């Protein structure tokens, strides 16, 4: 299984699918770092939209696949995520978890919106507060304001981080 | 480089002329700001416990040694806030401090310091603010941490504050070159006027600019 | 207490050293143990030490993980650098 | 009115934040009744009383300390003053 | 299937079934030349009702069928939505999605409201904000305040364009 | 920084002309970084120059793409008109 | 057509006769006009930094010009803000700058440049304004940018501003056509009165209409 | 009291602003300490200190630039003064 | 330690030298203070029923008792809480206690209270006060224990408040060392004035700082 | 009523003690029930006793349960110790 929304770019970065970033480098050092953490393996981003931040993200997984990666990650694997619905959703969205939980190999990467919605709320985010499965999210504060916070202990989950236009 | 040396005496020692890289005079002031910020080490005074009311008109560095302070200090000067005194009025302690119904706002400046906990922070002729802030400004001189409306309790000792006066406008005819201890004296009690001292008690000192 | 941590600590000192192949220098154990205690609200120092160890420890192993010899962790700087790359002012 | 016994005995007291705090650093600490004195001379204020004298001393003493923390001469556990 | 609500005007065209434009060629050099975004392919309008706008719409499927679409999009296809309904209603709308996602051939014009609803809000809109499926939204202001504002990601997915009375 | 984006877009340089069968002028590609910068508030020159890079390299392609042979994209127009196709006052 | 050539010095260059299609005298004015925003130009002053205070009466152009000036520079007069100093009093500075509690407005003109960062700014005997808003006229003098309530900070140099005076209505006597630098000076510190320098410093210059 | 001292020397950080802005214009600049000193001579004030010298210097300093900018005779990356 | 000795006199039989390791002066206060909650205990007065106005200053310990206070008593300083007489305006009454329509918010020190049912609660020249809060003061003062919004009656008896006055700032001048009988009677009446008798007479008992 | 509590803890008298193992004094039982009563606002009496009682019955199984031979429930520590393990003071 493993596919659909489930999708990785390392091995794009080893098929050289996409772009060698530049310079987020000691950026990415502490996004790479947050793995480290027995506490919040698990960093969000803040910053400005479309700036190279989920290249920003490649470029840990460039310097993954570069094995710029140090040990412990260097087995695990960017996951990109894939976004699109489809009776129930979520409960997908909630099901790959545990395939990737089970996958003993991998990493994914939450991508902006990580939401407070209708249909939404907990999902994962117990799995998430479950204190497993090392992930990454990014947004700007704007919303950065409410999910993690508003819980606070994704914020204990979440690790933020934002860096300024170049 | 100053990643690398900051050795933590090598400001001190050098720290009057370190500061003295930057503007004249004041250089007493300078010296004991940089005597100062020296007692914001060795936790002799309360290791939580940065106060610095300026005497002086616009032109008068108080600007300039704020900014450099922790561009010297803190290697940058974006540790510094602005805040506009005349922007302190009743409520805004609301967006001093978070709210949490009354959105749910709090910090002009926390929520950068919550952002960067080793900061500066300048406020404005201050007394021009209201009897309103002077006890979130205590907060300030409270507990040398600052609490929150959520309730978070952090560090100043880990930054800077500022205060400016212009209050001796007049009182600066003195240095407009008498002897400050007049004016000293003379703005003392005519800022001690607006502030119950303890309110003053835990400033660093006042700063005067000649 | 923050001792018991260091004892807890030590408890965990053999596990994530020998997952990050290291060996913890009890004088950090102790540091941090303080150092977060007094320098981090959120997390706990059963934690959050172990956080900064392991961190720590990842630190280490990161320039030791790949281009920066030793494989002990630092007292000062796995807490310090760490401690200061959590804050500042070393 | 608070006697020139309050004055230097506050200034004690005074000193009990540094020790109760910082040698509680850990430093040992010297007094100098003259300077302390001449410290409480410019300590004591009639208007705001003695009240300063936390920023007074502060100023100068942490700071000969936090020198001294430096000058790498005479150090930690020691204790010297002006 | 692609069928129902599934429809095309373009055939229509190349059956002539409708209008030839006016003037609109450059404002549609525009729309058209959104879709040649990697960021944005889907625009949206602004404007005032009934003026043409959805023949505007047309007149970019005339110009494709003309093939003065260029090359992408030649061989990709107009849409024209079909609104109804009928238990639930929008999984439908929502199953489309991935057989036009699955047609590897076409883009869709969704029309007028792009709706805050009561049962709703993401729809398709996650599918939207998974980063595929080029589609053209319209409206005027008065709407586009919100929804593609409101998220601001679908304004990250949307491009707004508005033109005048002739 | 605007700086770093030349080379980030340096970095796409090659990609959307490769794209759009251009050449693209390095003069351009700093111009509209401060012009842009300048000019533009909402999308962020890390995107808005590469913004006004492919617009402008659509436009010169537009004028390449159909009747208006240089393939290079121009220093000024490709800012400058796009720029001024943005706003005015060339 | 301006959208086409607009070289970037077709204005100036020409922008006196440019300018010259439309008001006779102030010429002078005009050219200083056209000399001034040339140093809109160039960078030479604060890149960050339109300050002109007219000396005129009704019919002075004061508005033609400043109309037409955008309507030439941006092409167009829309640009232009009026601000009426009458409607300046105390508290408006939440209605010129975002509140926040205090709804929460902020800019008569502003979130109109926030609507459009290239403007131009009226203000109105402006002196008749109140010294509430100079230090918030200040603001727009300062730095060349504008803050906002919400503490949005936006380039004025990206527009322009307008200043307004009648104080010479009897000093226009002279020129009702005696030598203006009587009036000059005998307007300037007549509003010099009204303002610290620094205020005024920031000008570009001083606009008499004769 | 702020020294002659820092009268000229904050008259150097006053050229910074122009430097670091406008030469950053990109114009050298050549700085004459007598007319400096003239002008900062006319740039301190005891009152509001040297601090209208921001005005101070524009008037004329930003002004004969401007004007030579104009002057087409000796021209942008010079410098020249009073 | 506390938590093993407090054998219920330890506090008391030295509770004045037990204070006295903190603030030199109102030692009687002190002792009344030690006195007075001593009556805290035995229940001869209501066992539900501990009420203290500060006459003094900034740097009066008025803090620092109130802290030490429980600090002493409670074995910590976090049982009290501070609260704004400022804020006490008309209708905290329901920020004050339950609302529940008027969202349903009550008590900024209550629910804390509702937290923590030992505690210590400060008031600020409390007069300063609105009489609307006098009865909800008085809820206080009733029955010792405190009703809420919703309802809920809780013990003050097993907490403290705090009431602090600058009223005698001029009567002050007296032991600025006069006397305090002078000024303990004039401001006693000068207080008194602000309130209903019955208010002050479930006061412990008023409270001099010298 | 607090009375009637001790009634029907006198009611659960046996239950739990049989499920600890111990011999309730009702010295103990009524203690509580004024003190209880006094000190906790939140449980109730009915429980809330039982609660201490029960948590008492505990403690002294805690003790009896394992190393510290009364069987009984002392009136006081039974109240008192839990009770100022409840509270403080005692």
């Amino acid at each position: 299984t493993l596919d659909s929304l489930a999708r990785d770019l390392t091995v794009i970065a080893k098929d050289g699918t996409l772009d060698p970033v530049i310079g987020r480098d000691k950026e990415i050092t502490r996004v790479i770092e947050v793995l480290s953490r027995r506490t919040k393996n698990n960093p969000v981003l803040i910053g400005e939209p479309g700036v190279g931040k989920t290249a920003i993200a490649e470029g840990l997984a460039q310097a993954i696949v570069n094995n710029e990666v140090p040990e412990t990650l260097k087995d695990k694997r960017v996951m990109s995520l894939d976004m699109g619905t489809v009776g129930e959703f979520e409960e997908r969205l909630k099901k790959v978890m545990e395939e990737i939980q089970q996958a003993g190999n991998v990493i994914l990467f939450i991508d902006e919106l990580h939401t407070l919605v209708g249909a939404a709320s907990n999902i994962l985010k117990p799995a998430l507060a479950r204190g497993e499965l090392q992930c990454i999210g990014a947004t700007t504060l704007d919303e950065y304001r409410k999910n993690i916070e508003k819980d606070a202990a994704l914020e204990r989950r979440f690790q933020p981080v934002q860096v300024d236009e170049p | 480089l100053t990643k690398i040396n900051e050795t933590e005496s090598e400001k001190l020692l050098s720290l009057e002329d370190t500061l003295h890289e930057r503007v004249i005079g004041q250089k007493d002031a300078v010296n004991s700001i940089s005597k100062a910020v020296r007692r914001a080490r060795a936790g002799l005074k309360d290791p939580k416990r940065g106060s610095f009311i300026f005497l002086g008109p616009t032109g008068v560095g108080k600007t300039e040694l704020a900014r450099a302070l922790a561009e010297s200090m803190f290697g940058d000067d974006d540790a510094m806030i602005r805040v506009d005194m005349s922007e302190f009025m009743e409520k805004h302690a609301v967006s001093r401090l978070v709210g949490a119904p009354p959105h749910d706002d709090g910090g002009q400046l926390t929520e950068k310091v919550r952002r960067k906990p080793y900061s500066v922070i300048l406020f404005d002729e201050i007394e021009k603010a209201h009897p309103d802030v002077f006890n979130i400004l205590l907060q300030v001189l409270d507990d040398g941490h600052l609490t929150d409306t959520k309730g978070r309790t952090v560090d100043f000792r880990n930054t800077i504050i500022i205060m400016t006066s212009n209050v001796g406008a007049q009182e600066l005819q003195d240095q407009r070159g008498q002897d400050y201890e007049t004016i000293r004296k003379t703005m003392l009690k005519e800022l001690k006027n607006s502030f119950r001292p303890e309110f003053l008690n835990r400033v660093d000192d006042i700063i005067v600019f000649h | 207490s923050v001792v018991d941590t260091v004892a807890i600590l030590k408890g965990l000192r053999d596990r994530y050293e020998a997952h990050h192949r290291i060996n913890i220098s009890d004088e950090a154990i102790e540091a941090a143990v303080k150092l977060s205690n007094r320098y981090v609200s959120d997390r706990f120092l059963p934690d959050k030490a172990i956080d900064l160890i392991d961190e720590a420890s990842s630190k280490v192993r990161l320039k030791s993980h790949t281009t920066p010899g030793m494989s002990t962790s630092l007292s000062e700087e796995d807490i310090a650098e760490v401690i200061a790359g959590w804050t500042g002012i070393p | 009115k608070l006697t020139k016994e309050e004055l230097k005995e506050i200034v004690t007291m005074m000193v009990n934040k540094l020790t109760n705090r910082l040698s509680e650093q850990n430093i040992n600490i010297i007094v100098t009744d003259k300077a302390k004195d001449k410290i409480a001379e410019e300590g004591y204020d009639p208007e705001y009383g003695a009240r300063p004298l936390i920023r007074a001393i502060q100023k100068t003493i942490e700071d000969n300390l936090s020198e001294l923390i430096l000058d790498g001469n005479q150090i930690e556990g020691k204790k010297v003053t002006v």
